[PDB]
């Protein structure tokens, strides 16, 4: 009996460990209303979290606790965890020990406050905070192999070779979900469709979602979209309102790809992948290259594999044979190889107790995290 | 505890009682009979000196404890229902009135929109209020009235009373009973407000859509030879015993109408609802336009909830509102109580819920302490 | 539940303890919301070409005087009960009693405590 | 054509014209349509059903005002069109459209389709020689005199802040929020109304912006001047009688650097100046802070410097110089901006010739634009 936790930056997945899905999937948002100085009617909750504030967007204020993989509001943070065990999960903190998630190359002191509320506010007996990129890859029963693990809040790509990753290799790209939905609103406001507040702006996510897929040839795509209007697709808002996005449908995913669009004057997510190779080892490059997975929500996107291929294959050498590893389940990635660590035997040892926590204090994470 | 008394002051009406109650208790004029004054004064007056409303205040508040409600002031509490955008000085005073001279316990400003959504149960829910002064809507979700999407437009009872008076002095027909048989005009030079608002509850009534359009353009007369409707028939109505006035069966069907004209301005009563539900977020659109609640006793003339309905989606297909409302389902709600008391009602049924009542509501030993009064302007 | 809510926010912020869990933390009534109406009723096609009886049809006044279902007809217009009067009793802001009336002011003009400006 | 270029601000508001050669624009008159407000079937009534600028402002009470543009976007292009053509009227310019070249001034992030459509009536409609769109804020720093500058341009539409460096506008950095002038306008019309004053009247509505323009002081502490027991001060209308505004004068203007107190989700008029800079390169944020210039109607607001100052001090960095150049003709300085501009020889390679759109298609506008 154990709890998986992902603290994801778009979506919070928690559930028990041993189970094959996350049984409580809602979105991580504190939503606060817009008040007046006038009285509020009957039935009225302070601050509403994830589901509930999804319902109530329209006067709710939408304030996402983790930005870029780092918690801003820890006030924010902690109402979302209280809304994960006592309300979605129907359990109880004290009784189960709590695995989370945080991203690699994360500040000190996000891993360091997130434990001391696990062992403090909730009183939980064990605690242990894990790498996203290295659970990702029990999902697909791979020891071996790089992780391309790119999450709304940030991109991260890690090498793990016989099951021993290696550090040094690790690079961090703070290109994610959030900045793409960001891009697809200021293109969406080219055409005319103006989407301004934090409500619309999940409208927007739920766009991006359902319609922008990855071009294999962007300036081939260009030129198809210029021409005819076969790419051109309508989407219904919650308003009655439809709106056709047009050429702006592949534009918003092309950002992975070349950052230059964003205006961030960094790699893009095929060129990380092959760079975090080269910084590797020469011989263990082979498996890195015929094992290269891809993860989170931000991979889920139709046709990014093709793509992702495409990009790698160029820029790798001719002779080597570049297999991208997709799995149905890209989106429950973290959270299904959080399961199967929690239920192998080996890992009950590798738990931080409160005795543990207790004498040496909130350091002692630092040593026990990987 | 005991049954919290509910006071709702208007310009036309007053409505009076106590909480956890199916109506209100005593509705009446909102004036009073000073002695030399012919006619009484409205005790509801915006934009005058203090201690003249804090005297008018004084006295109607007085007849509403004694003569109408039978119960001690200093004993229950008041939940007072204004509308939003409530003159502050007229607020202020009536609040002074109940905490300096009657001595209230506590008095709860509670708006009249957020109030009427009570009443029918539904939490989120489209409010238009046609009173006697200015006919105003205001979008409620969820509890949380939306300030930034309000709207106002002078189309209530006050408005329709005068083009009533305008319209019976233009074609005016009474029987004086001095050789005035014959058709005599404006015998009276004007026609009490008491006269008007009685012919206009029992004579007058709200057109079909399809009739009202043609009397539009018939009034007007834009290069047409008599294309009106046949118009109900002539009523007599006895002013002040002897004189016997014949209203005109066209001025009962025409009356109505300033307030669903257009005006080249696209500001009637029906395009206020689509005005605001066009302003008001992408999300809310689709919740508040299919939850639609009527108030205010103008909506009670009859025939005025099925011409409104008809008029918003004859507006929808109209070029401006196509686009954003043009797919949109409008679905009237049917309150408990009557159009009038239905603002009251909602007090009532917040009076009764007493732990929440006294926590919400302001105390006197805060005012005497402070002496302000918290409002939806900045503190 | 608001209360509840309000008064555990409140002794939390007295107790002045930083919402420090010694403890574990944490039958419904639902009232259906009411129908929305596609259509609501037309007004009777009778009100096009018939003589309105003032008679028939019910002043403001009277309307008012029945505000629970105010009837338009007077057929439905049914008499209320007869209204209760009071026995008006003053008390002063610095002096206490000052004035008051018998149990049996019904068919009495006897004051329990006479006093009036033109007896002094 | 060497014949002198005509110069053309697209205020939402105001409309400034006039020609390339004057140190101030000549003819600048208000951007509404006015038709009669009772629909017009007799003779010896309002004839024409349409009154522009002066003969509006005339008969005001009469007519019905209806805003052609609404935050920085035509809504009715009919309407515009009228527009343009009394800009060329003989009541102002009195000139051939055909003959002088015309310059734009479009607001930042506008939709395509709004410069598509404006660029297509002024080359078919009116028959000019060449047309060049640019932006608001690019101007604002030509009339001034110089080359680095942040501009908060405050218009009655929109309200935008664009970091330009040494002749180099970074368009990531720029922001832009609808809560201008005329939402100020909408606001004092709600606060009157608490104060027991209706202008329900489109044309009632003119004199709301004028009680704005003429009294409404922006305080250093709104808690304090609330406390404070007003003057109420009398402003006299057209007809003659008084109205006391009291402190509806103090709170309206507010709703810009606290646009949340009536609940509109924006982030404000000191946010957006401070966001802008600090969303900019860490080199030139002290460069940016040292150079802020006010443009636009919506700074005149008396005490806005003062307030501005205050409320960017505590969101900026620490001992940190900020000076906010407010020039004299603020109302003014986007035309002036253009007439330098259209001035130099550099302006004859920039725009855009007539058979130049014929030839090259759509996007030859957009292209040059930059
Ligand atoms: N099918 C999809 N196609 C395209 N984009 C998607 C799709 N599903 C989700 N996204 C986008 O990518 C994000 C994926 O977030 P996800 O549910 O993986 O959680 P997360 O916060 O990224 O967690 P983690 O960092 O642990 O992966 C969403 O926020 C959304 O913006
Ligand atoms: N039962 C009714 N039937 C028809 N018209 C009514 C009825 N009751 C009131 N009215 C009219 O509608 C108006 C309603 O005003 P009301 O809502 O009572 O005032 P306020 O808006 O000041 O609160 C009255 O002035 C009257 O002219
Ligand atoms: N002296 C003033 N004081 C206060 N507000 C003013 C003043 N002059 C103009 N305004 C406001 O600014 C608006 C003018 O905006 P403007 O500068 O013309 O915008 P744009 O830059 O888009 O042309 C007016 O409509 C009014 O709301
Ligand atoms: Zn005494």
């Amino acid at each position: 009996a154990a709890l998986v936790v992902d603290n994801g930056s778009g979506m919070c997945k928690a559930g028990f460990a041993g189970d094959d899905a996350p049984r409580a999937v809602f979105p991580s948002i504190v939503g606060r209303p817009r008040h007046q100085g006038v009285m509020v009617g009957m039935g009225q909750k302070d601050s509403y979290v994830g589901d509930e504030a999804q319902s109530k967007r329209g006067i709710l204020t939408l304030k996402y606790p983790i930005e870029h993989g780092i918690v801003t509001n820890w006030d924010d943070m902690e109402k979302i965890w209280h809304h994960t065990f006592y309300n979605e999960l129907r359990v109880a903190p004290e009784e189960h020990p709590v695995l989370l998630t945080e991203a690699p190359l994360n500040p000190k002191a996000n891993r360091e406050k997130m434990t001391q509320i696990m062992f403090e506010t909730f009183n939980t007996p064990a605690m242990y905070v894990a790498i996203q990129a290295v659970l990702s890859l029990y999902a697909s029963g791979r020891t071996t192999g790089i992780v391309m693990d790119s999450g709304d809040g940030v991109t991260h790509t890690v090498p793990i070779y016989e099951g021993y990753a290696l550090p040094h290799a690790i690079l961090r790209l703070d290109l994610a979900g959030r900045d793409l939905t960001d891009y697809l609103m200021k293109i969406l406001t080219e055409r005319g469709y103006s989407f301004t507040t934090t409500a619309e702006r999940e409208i927007v996510r739920d766009i991006k979602e359902k319609l922008c897929y990855v071009a294999l040839d962007f300036e081939q795509e260009m030129a198809t979209a210029a021409s005819s209007s076969s790419l051109e697709k309508s989407y219904e808002l919650p308003d009655g309102q439809v709106i056709t996005i047009g050429n702006e449908r592949f534009r918003c995913p092309e950002a992975l790809f070349q950052p230059s669009f964003l205006g961030m004057e960094s790699c893009g997510i095929h060129e990380t992948t092959f760079n975090s190779i080269m910084k590797c080892d020469v011989d263990i490059r082979k498996d890195l290259y015929a094992n290269t997975v891809l993860s989170g929500g931000t991979t889920m996107y139709p046709g990014i594999a093709d793509r992702m291929q495409k990009e790698i294959t160029a820029l790798a050498p001719s002779t080597m044979k570049i297999k991208i590893i997709a799995p149905p389940e890209r989106k429950y990635s973290v959270w299904i190889g959080g399961s199967i660590l929690a239920s192998l035997s080996t890992f009950q040892q590798m738990w931080i107790s409160k005795q543990e926590y207790d004498e040496s204090g909130p350091s002692i994470v630092h040593r026990k995290c990987f | 505890e005991k049954t919290a008394v509910v006071i709702d002051l208007g310009e036309a009406f007053t409505k009076c009682g106590f909480a956890g109650e199916t109506g209100p208790r005593c509705i009446i004029p909102s004036v009073i009979k000073k002695a030399g004054m012919p006619k009484p004064i409205k005790v509801v007056q915006y934009n005058i000196n203090t201690e003249e409303l804090y005297s008018y205040l004084k006295e109607f508040i007085h007849i509403l404890y004694f003569r109408h409600l039978l119960v001690n002031p200093r004993d229950r509490r008041v939940v007072v229902i204004e509308s939003v955008l409530c003159p502050s000085h007229f607020r202020e005073t009536l609040t002074r009135v109940l905490f300096k001279y009657f001595e209230v316990p506590s008095v709860l400003l509670a708006p009249s929109h957020l109030m009427a959504l009570l009443t029918l149960g539904i939490n989120s829910a489209m409010v238009l209020d046609c009173g006697y002064r200015e006919s105003l809507v205001l979008p409620i979700y969820e509890g949380i009235p939306v300030l930034n999407c309000w709207g106002a437009l002078p189309l209530g009872g006050k408005a329709l009373h005068k083009e009533l008076e305008t319209q019976l002095l233009e074609q005016c027909t009474v029987d004086t009973g001095a050789a005035k048989e014959q058709s005599l005009p404006s015998v009276m030079g004007s026609i009490p407000e008491g006269v008007l608002e009685d012919i206009k509850v029992r004579t007058c009534f709200v057109s079909d859509l399809t009739r009202g359009l043609k009397i539009q353009a018939a009034k007007f007369n834009i290069d047409g030879n008599t294309e009106r409707p046949s118009p109900p028939p002539n009523v007599d109505y006895p002013l002040d015993g002897e004189k016997i006035l014949h209203v005109l069966g066209s001025i009962r069907d025409s009356v109505v109408e300033i307030l669903f004209e257009q005006d080249n301005e696209e500001k009637s009563v029906a395009t206020l609802i689509l005005d605001s539900l066009m302003q008001c977020p992408i999300d809310t659109r689709k919740q508040l336009a299919e939850n639609l609640v009527i108030i205010g006793g103008t909506s009670m003339l009859p025939g005025f909830l099925h011409r409104l309905l008809a008029e918003i989606r004859y507006l929808v297909e109209k070029p401006k509102y196509k686009k954003t409302l043009g797919t949109k389902t409008f679905r009237i709600h049917t309150p408990p109580a009557k159009a009038n008391c239905v603002a009251w009602l909602g007090g009532a049924i917040f009076g009764a819920l007493q732990d929440i009542l006294g926590s919400r509501s302001v105390s006197k030993e805060y005012y005497n302490q402070t002496g302000r009064i918290p409002d939806w302007c900045s503190l | 539940k608001e209360k509840v809510e309000r008064d555990r926010k409140k002794l939390a912020r007295r107790r002045n303890y930083m919402p420090l869990a010694f403890s574990q933390h944490t039958k419904e009534i639902k009232i259906e919301p009411a129908q929305a109406v596609d259509e609501v009723e037309p007004l009777p096609e009778d009100y096009y070409t018939r003589p309105v009886n003032l008679t028939e049809v019910t002043t403001l006044q009277q309307r008012l005087l029945q505000p629970d279902f105010q009837p338009i007809c007077a057929s439905q217009l049914y008499p209320r009960h007869k209204h209760l009067l009071i026995k008006r009793s003053l008390r002063c802001r610095q002096c206490e009693h000052n004035l008051s009336k018998p149990e049996f002011n019904p068919t009495s003009i006897k004051f329990k405590i006479q006093l009036v400006a033109v007896n002094y | 054509i060497a014949n002198q270029p005509v110069v053309i601000d697209n205020g939402s508001g105001v409309i400034k014209a006039g020609f390339a050669g004057d140190q101030i624009p000549k003819y600048c008159f208000p951007n509404y349509v006015g038709r009669p407000k009772h629909v017009r079937v007799m003779a010896g009534a309002l004839e024409g059903d349409i009154f522009i600028g002066p003969k509006a402002e005339e008969h005001r009470g009469l007519l019905s005002i209806r805003y052609p543009m609404e935050h920085g976007i035509v809504k009715d292009w009919n309407d515009m069109e009228r527009i343009w053509q009394y800009v060329y009227s003989k009541d102002q310019l009195q000139t051939f459209s055909e003959e002088h070249p015309v310059l734009l001034t479009e607001a930042p992030l506008n939709p395509r389709k709004n410069r598509e459509r404006a660029a297509e009536v002024f080359f078919e409609t009116f028959n000019v020689p060449a047309l060049f769109i640019s932006m608001q804020a690019v101007l604002s720093l030509y009339a001034t005199g110089r080359t680095t500058g942040v501009v908060l341009d405050s218009g009655d539409g929109v309200t935008h802040a664009v970091p330009i460096y040494e002749g180099f506008a970074m368009p990531h950095s720029i922001m832009r929020i609808d809560i201008a002038g005329r939402d100020v306008s909408r606001f004092l019309r709600l606060y009157l109304r608490k104060e027991g004053y209706d202008f329900h009247s489109s044309s009632e509505f003119e004199i709301v912006k004028a009680i704005k323009e003429r009294a409404c002081y922006l305080s250093i502490n709104p808690q304090k001047d609330e406390t404070l027991e007003t003057e109420k001060a009398q402003y006299y209308l057209p007809d003659g009688s008084t109205i006391e505004i009291g402190p509806s004068r103090f709170r309206a203007p507010e709703l810009l650097f606290r646009p949340d107190l009536i609940g509109e989700e924006s982030e404000g008029i000191h946010e957006v100046l401070v966001f802008a800079i600090q969303k900019s390169d860490m080199d030139l944020r002290r460069t940016l802070f040292s150079n802020i210039v006010l443009s636009g109607g919506s700074t005149l607001f008396k005490g806005f410097g003062d307030r501005l100052l205050s409320e960017v001090k505590k969101l900026a960095p620490k001992d940190v110089k900020i000076r906010i150049s407010a020039p004299q003709e603020r109302l003014y300085s986007t035309w002036i901006g253009g007439s330098i501009l259209a001035s130099l020889d550099t302006f004859k390679k920039m725009w855009v010739s007539k058979k130049e759109y014929e030839e090259d298609g759509a996007r030859s506008i957009h292209r040059k634009t930059f």
